[PDB]
């Protein structure tokens, strides 16, 4: 997707004071006797919010795509690539963004963090699928 | 003798806004490389592309000193 | 008027992080003590002035809505009147208003377009740098969005539940039942325009394939 | 999964705010059973 | 905090975790320096190396005893709400009285 | 309210934010009374409270506050190891900095020439165009100085590292 | 006021916190019973006061002393981090240049806060001060306690060199690995004058 | 005219002031189009003047040169400077070399 | 480098600042900004297109050959600060 943005991973200032709306209205609790289509928080923490991580999390691996098989610095060895250290910067930074704790402290941020992992190693594999193979 | 100096700061003050900023200096390092490279028993061709017969000792050691010269 | 005496005013000195003692998160939100209050309060003035007639925290509501509210004598259009104008024209005219005010009251929105911090540099300032504002802005935002739906279900109630004076009560009762398919329109797209620069949406052209 | 105390990587941690960079899940939050849980979740999350 | 812990038993070191150098000299900034003085203690390696006195303010806002997000919540949160909101109802008796 | 009577002498152009007005007097004696009477009352606006302290003293205290401290404290505060949209109070409304800082803010940007000098791998010059910084630093050594000296150090460290990779 | 598991301690949480909220109920109750309404409750201020005190102060000791044991246990994996010394010789010839091993510098830190907030709760009541005087605590009280301050101090160096003698003997077997571990000898000779 | 005074010193010192003001912009204007064969502290000293002048330190609409400058100066000083310094050293890559024997 | 940088301004403002006396303070903001004699030509700056034989530098000089002219001229009006503080000398005089 072109990340205009959804809204981002910036909801951590909005969503923790547009939560008191959705239980001081309790969304949505009065709301006197209608239907009313109450929740609604979540509904795009369900649908939009989550699906936003996701692509968010595709684009942010977009941010270390790099276009080199490999290239490093690597104070031990080779380590090809900025590609191997990116991707470890990026799951050390988001791993400690959006869990630390609680380990289910997801709906499926674990799986979404899971599927960036998996993503690399489908990319470190290509590189193998593309060099070896 | 500062034979990158000025590509070093162009790509310094260009590399804070890198890097199309300096990826048209591939474009004139090949042509001028291309120019260089060339000829006198013409020597662009190495892009899979008489001219043989104007070379001699003098234009040998010319041709692979030149070329040597620009490996450096 | 008794709607979240506010957090993040101001700093309980020194105790300045964890965002204050204040919030962050020891502002609940359980269901919210703060809910509990104002959930009291329009259930208090609803529910007990249905109940009369069958600085209080907060009695400008059903007072003035009510010696205002009930001293119409052809109320049943002017019902309709603030229902129609006051959905869009409110609701845009609230959550515009707001986002004008931050966004020339000390901006600089310098820390334009991120400072181009990667990537995921997502939100990073907070710790308190340059998201103290828009956790204010957008607190104050939903704040006062909350107290408006809430008295709309309480003019939606307050004559309408139940008829004083009118039985042709469902004028307001639409004006919950698309009184609040406005306002929950209304905050979503706000949602959406939560894009990742403070984005600021003051813009309204709309150009077609030909510019 | 474990974080777990550094300082890596670049900014002595770069991230570092972090509300679960978004949530607190905080489900109502009006839960507390707790359930005496788990493994923590192998779940397939071992097998992921 | 810990369900499936660290067990056994999950500390964090935080004197090393936070005071490697830490509010170890921020906390300790109005506890260091006191006469602490330095002897050549620009650390000559490579960082901690600032050291001079009074402010040269980092000053840290210091995220707590380190790896306390949720236990500075618990101290903080428990601890500050429950006695500030003795404080109020002492006021209040105060006056009644 | 824009004095356009060039297009049409007898209106006017009161353009307020996010208006317009055309509200045109009939005479243009009322016109150009209304619009000089509206710029007495620019002898009155532009010269009561347009500014002459407002915006002066208004960005005196509140540039004053510039990065974080105006408002010391500080437990939920610091800007020990950032730039963070530093604030060239120099290039700003400053422009006076201590010549100390100003002699070494021009060697602030000598410290950016470090960075040229780095950045074209000529060490020597720089390290010592350093050690001529840390001489003028350390004796003349007034509260962002120390930040700069941060900056110094921070660039200590790249000299250091970059020697190392390149012996 | 742990609060949680682990860092009200080593995570000087207690140590920075334990002050404010034991302050806030010092004044609260200096002032309660300061209105002297009637008799015989100001007792059980005196009572109450010294008690939470007293056990306050006795835990942040505990957690300084739990918590000081652990310190030098992964800590000091670094090189002569702090400083310097200017110890003499025999001669008395410039003989140190003896540096540094940074866990000499920070337990040198770690039990001198703690006697700064010690030192507010034995001077904590100084200053509150007002008439009747219904002055419910002893701005130089417990002498009894302050001697077993002084004891449980004694046993916190103490285990600080505990911890010098377990983390250099066997944890485990690196300094580094002879490797100086001269450096072990260069901290505890800094100690000796430390 | 004790008025006419006290009002003329009045608006000649504001007046003043902001002359003052404007003075500085474009004395900062002309600091940076000064710096030719430099190309370093261009985008340096010239963005930080960007950040003021069109930015908040002078958003009055006050002059024109000014607005028209300072919201020109994007794509006039960076682009121009930008591909000056991109052509410059295509100099030196003709000057480097003839000296191959 | 004198007051040939403001000419006319010596009526054209000066004028507009003896007996004007500034009228009406936006014009001493605006239009002395608009500069009659000094930038009242403020036309076709422009860092000239096309290819920079013609032109793309002088009349990129000239893009801001108001910060030589307009700047010598409002230098010049800071110069006439001098004499707008000759005219705050007598409006000391006469206060």
């Amino acid at each position: 997707v072109p990340p205009s943005v959804f809204n981002m991973k910036v909801i951590l200032d909005p969503f923790l004071l547009f939560t008191q709306s959705t239980s001081t209205i309790v969304p949505s609790v009065l709301t006197q006797n209608t239907i009313s289509s109450l929740t609604f928080f979540d509904d795009y923490m369900n649908k939009s919010f989550l699906p936003k991580i996701q692509m968010t999390m595709d684009y942010l691996f977009t941010v270390e795509v790099e276009s080199n098989n490999p290239y490093a610095l690597e104070l031990s060895d080779e380590n090809h690539n900025i590609f191997k250290t990116a991707l470890d910067f990026q799951r050390l930074f988001y791993n400690l963004l959006n869990v630390f704790n609680t380990a289910n402290t997801f709906r499926e941020k674990i799986s979404y963090c899971i599927l960036d992992l998996l993503n690399h190693f489908y990319n470190y594999y290509l590189g193998l699928f593309n060099s070896l193979i | 003798e500062f034979f990158q100096l000025d590509d070093f700061h162009d790509s310094i003050m260009i590399f804070q806004n890198l890097n199309e900023l300096s990826v048209l200096s591939g474009e004139f390092n090949k042509e001028y490389e291309l120019r260089k490279t060339k000829l006198m028993y013409p020597l662009i061709w190495k892009k899979n592309k008489f001219t043989q017969s104007l070379s001699l000792h003098f234009l040998q050691d010319y041709f692979l000193k030149i070329l040597g010269f620009l490996l450096y | 008027v008794t709607n979240n005496d506010i957090f993040k005013i101001i700093s309980i000195s020194h105790n300045g992080f964890t965002s204050l003692e204040n919030y962050l998160y020891n502002i609940v939100n359980i269901d919210i003590m703060e809910h509990s209050k104002t959930i009291n309060k329009n259930l208090e003035q609803f529910i007990h002035d249905q109940s009369l007639n069958k600085q209080e925290n907060e009695g400008f509501n059903r007072i003035g809505f009510l010696l205002k509210t009930i001293n119409n004598i052809n109320k049943l259009p002017v019902a309709f009147n603030i229902i129609t104008e006051r959905a869009k024209e409110e609701i845009h005219n609230i959550i515009v208003k707001s986002t004008e005010s931050i966004r020339s009251k000390h901006p600089s929105l310098l820390k334009m377009a991120t400072s181009l911090k990667n990537d995921n540099h997502f939100g990073l300032p907070v710790q308190d740098i340059l998201s103290i504002i828009l956790r204010e802005c957008f607190w104050e935002i939903f704040l006062k969005l909350l107290y408006a739906i809430q008295c709309h279900r309480a003019i939606f109630e307050m004559s309408n539940i139940l008829q004083p004076t009118s039985s042709a009560k469902p004028a307001f009762k639409f004006n919950k039942i698309w009184g609040k398919l406005l306002d929950e329109i209304e905050l979503l797209l706000v949602r959406y325009i939560n894009d990742p620069e403070l984005i600021s949406s003051n813009n309204g052209s709309i150009k077609p394939i030909n510019g | 999964s474990q974080e777990p105390m550094l300082d890596a990587d670049r900014l002595r941690s770069s991230w570092t705010f972090s509300e679960s960079m978004d949530l607190n899940y905080s489900n109502p939050s009006s839960s507390p059973n707790s359930l005496g849980n788990l493994k923590i979740l192998l779940d397939d999350k071992a097998s992921k | 905090n810990n369900t499936n812990q660290d067990k056994s038993q999950g500390c964090v070191e935080l004197s090393y975790y936070l005071k490697i150098n830490q509010l170890f000299q921020i906390i300790s900034d109005t506890g260091k320096d006191s006469e602490g003085l330095k002897s050549t203690v620009e650390p000559n390696k490579v960082n901690t190396i600032s050291g001079t006195s009074y402010l040269n303010l980092n000053c840290q806002p210091s995220s707590q005893g380190l790896t306390d997000s949720p236990t500075i919540i618990e101290m903080w949160l428990l601890i500050l709400k429950y006695i500030n909101d003795l404080w109020k109802i002492c006021d209040q008796f105060i006056e009644f009285w | 309210v824009t004095q356009e009577e060039f297009s049409t002498k007898r209106l006017l152009f009161k353009f307020s934010n996010s208006n317009s007005s055309l509200y045109e007097c009939r005479d243009a004696d009322e016109c150009s009374r209304l619009l000089d009477v509206i710029r007495k009352a620019k002898d009155d606006l532009c010269d009561i409270f347009h500014v002459e302290e407002e915006n002066s003293k208004r960005i005196r205290e509140s540039f004053r506050y510039l990065q974080s401290t105006q408002q010391t404290p500080g437990r939920e505060n610091n800007r020990s190891p950032n730039k963070n949209k530093r604030r060239s109070m120099g290039g700003s409304i400053t422009p006076d900095m201590s010549s100390t800082a100003q002699r070494l803010k021009f060697l602030d940007e000598g410290v950016e020439e470090i960075d040229i000098e780095l950045a074209r791998l000529r060490f020597e010059s720089a390290v010592e165009t350093l050690l001529d910084i840390e001489s003028q630093l350390e004796d003349l050594s007034l509260m962002l100085l120390n930040l700069i000296s941060l900056k110094i150090e921070q660039r200590r460290e790249a000299i250091s590292s970059k020697l190392s990779q390149s012996i | 006021d742990y609060g949680f598991i682990p860092p009200n301690c080593n995570g000087l949480s207690c140590l920075r916190y334990l002050p404010k909220i034991v302050e806030p109920i010092l004044k609260f109750s200096t002032e309660l019973a300061q209105l002297n309404i009637t008799t015989n409750g100001i007792t059980i201020c005196r009572n109450t006061l010294s008690t939470i005190i007293n056990r306050c102060v006795g835990a942040i000791s505990s957690t300084k002393l739990r918590d000081i044991s652990n310190f030098y246990q992964l800590e000091n994996w670094q090189v002569y981090e702090t400083v310097t010394f200017s110890s003499k010789s025999q001669d008395s010839s410039k003989n140190l240049t003896f540096e540094y091993g940074v866990t000499q510098f920070p337990e040198i830190v770690t039990s001198f806060q703690e006697v700064s907030i010690k030192t507010t709760r034995d001077l904590l009541f100084a200053y509150e001060k007002l008439p009747i005087i219904n002055g419910i605590s002893v701005v130089s009280y417990p002498s009894k306690q302050l001697l077993t301050g002084i004891e449980i101090q004694q046993i916190i160096s103490m285990e600080a060199v505990l911890e010098a003698i377990l983390k250099n003997a066997a944890k485990d077997k690196d300094n580094p690995r002879n490797s100086h571990t001269i450096l072990t000898l260069t901290n505890l000779q800094y100690f000796r004058e430390c | 005219v004790n008025n006419k005074k006290i009002s003329l010193k009045i608006s000649e010192a504001t007046i003043l002031i902001t002359k003052v003001v404007r003075i500085l912009e474009l004395s900062s204007k002309c600091q940076e189009l000064i710096t030719e064969r430099k190309f370093f502290k261009v985008l340096q000293n010239l963005d930080s003047l960007e950040k003021l002048y069109l930015q908040e330190f002078k958003n009055y609409n006050f002059q024109f040169l000014i607005e028209i400058y300072n919201s020109i100066p994007f794509l006039q000083k960076v682009t121009k400077d930008e591909c000056i310094n991109l052509i410059r050293n295509s100099l030196n890559l003709n000057l480097g070399k003839n000296l191959i024997k | 480098s004198l007051y040939e940088l403001d000419p006319k301004w010596k009526k054209l403002l000066k004028t507009d600042n003896f007996l004007g006396g500034l009228t009406v303070n936006e014009f001493v903001q605006e239009l002395s900004k608009d500069h009659r004699n000094d930038v009242l030509i403020d036309a076709n700056t422009k860092n000239l297109p096309t290819n920079e034989k013609d032109q793309d530098a002088i009349r990129e000089a000239i893009w801001k050959q108001l910060d030589p002219k307009p700047y010598i001229r409002t230098f010049e009006s800071t110069l006439k600060e001098l004499k707008n503080l000759n005219e705050e000398t007598l409006n000391k005089r006469q206060y």
